[PDB]
């Protein structure tokens, strides 16, 4: 069974800046990755699938990257929109897959 | 507009049976596979169901295995979900999401191994207590 570990859960930083989050894999996944965004008091969106391609409609800061088991998500110039929680999604094994933990960024 | 909607939950004492029902509005129930995702207080997501567009196939996960019983109809539109034999631990929010890959394609010419975009739709879950 394969189950991925974000790291940090909890990091508060100042809108204008980069910051990258990391989320790797017990076993070695490939490129079956999805990163989810979720907002509260509204639906949750898909930012990136095969681990390295935008969806369409999504703004051009956010990119993500990494193959095998160590997968990465970058943000360039975090603005007030960009509060969120953040989940790394496997489908190995599709239909069938699981998910992160996620990682609540804030303000200093 | 390309939304979900949720019923049921509440409140619930264990050793009983729910079935909540998530209603789908414009786009199409007969051409996608749904899931179920729960989201217990102070944790993350977790995926609990997947059902095939045409029920051809079924899957749980093994937390809720055996004691849940999945299913949809198209002509009403509608994917229920029938709860039994509750566990203390089962208090939390449900939510329906549609795949973002047609069915019949999915394994043809439209294979999710290069082609599988995640999930584009989410509804807004409601929340159960045990
Ligand atoms: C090879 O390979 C390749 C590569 O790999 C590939 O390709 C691919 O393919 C695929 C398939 O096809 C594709 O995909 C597709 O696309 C399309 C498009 O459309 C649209 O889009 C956009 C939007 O997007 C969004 O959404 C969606 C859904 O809707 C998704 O999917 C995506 O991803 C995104 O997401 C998002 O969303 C939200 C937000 O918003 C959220 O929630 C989420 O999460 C995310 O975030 C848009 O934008 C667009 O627009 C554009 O375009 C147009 C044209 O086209 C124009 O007109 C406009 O204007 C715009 O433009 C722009 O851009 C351009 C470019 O493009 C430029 O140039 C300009 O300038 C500008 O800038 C459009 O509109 C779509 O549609 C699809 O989807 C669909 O389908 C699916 C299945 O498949 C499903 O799932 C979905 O849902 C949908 O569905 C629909 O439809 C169907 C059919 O028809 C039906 O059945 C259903 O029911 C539905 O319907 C409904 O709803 C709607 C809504 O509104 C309405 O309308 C109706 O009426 C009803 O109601 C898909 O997605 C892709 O793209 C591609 N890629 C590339 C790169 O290209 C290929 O394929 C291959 N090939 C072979 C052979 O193999
Ligand atoms: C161009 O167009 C052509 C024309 O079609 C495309 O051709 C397609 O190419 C893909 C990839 O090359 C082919 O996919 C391969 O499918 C086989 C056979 O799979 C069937 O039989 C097995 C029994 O051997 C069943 O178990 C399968 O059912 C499982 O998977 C389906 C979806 O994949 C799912 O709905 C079922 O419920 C079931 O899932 C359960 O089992 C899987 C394990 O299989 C498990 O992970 C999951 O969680 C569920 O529990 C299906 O009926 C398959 O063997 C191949 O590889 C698989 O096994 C290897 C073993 O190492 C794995 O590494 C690999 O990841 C797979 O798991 C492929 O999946 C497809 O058949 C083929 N289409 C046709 C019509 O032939 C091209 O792809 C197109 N090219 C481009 C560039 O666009
Ligand atoms: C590509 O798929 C093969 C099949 O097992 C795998 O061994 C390899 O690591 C994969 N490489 C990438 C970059 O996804």
């Amino acid at each position: 069974e394969i189950v991925m570990t974000q790291s940090p859960d909890t990091l508060s930083v100042s809108p204008g800046e980069r910051v990258t989050l990391s989320c790797r894999a017990s076993q070695s996944v490939g490129s079956n990755l999805v990163w989810y965004q979720q907002k509260p008091g509204q639906s949750t969106r898909v930012l990136i699938y095969g681990a390295s391609t935008r969806a369409a409609t999504v703004p051009a800061r956010f990119s993500g990257g990494g193959s095998g088991t160590e997968f990465t998500l970058t943000i360039s110039s975090v603005q007030s929109e960009d509060f969120a929680v953040y989940y790394c999604y496997h489908y190995n094994n599709w239909p069938r897959g699981s998910f992160g933990q996620g990682t609540k960024l804030e303000i200093k | 507009q390309m939304q979900l909607v949720e019923s049921g939950g509440g409140v619930v004492q264990p050793g009983r049976s729910l079935r909540l029902s998530c209603a789908a509005s414009r786009f199409d129930f007969n051409r996608f596979g749904m899931h179920w995702v729960r989201q217990a207080p102070g944790k993350g997501l977790e995926w609990v169901a997947y059902m095939s567009y045409d029920g051809g196939d079924r899957y749980y996960a093994d937390s809720v295995k055996g004691r849940f019983t999945i299913s949809r109809d198209n002509s009403k539109s509608t994917l229920h979900l029938q709860m039994d034999s509750l566990r203390p631990e089962d208090t939390a929010v449900y939510y329906c999401a549609k795949d973002d890959i047609l069915g019949d394609c999915s394994t043809s010419h439209c294979y999710w191994g290069y082609y599988y975009q995640g999930m584009d739709v989410w509804g807004h879950g409601t929340t159960v207590t045990v």
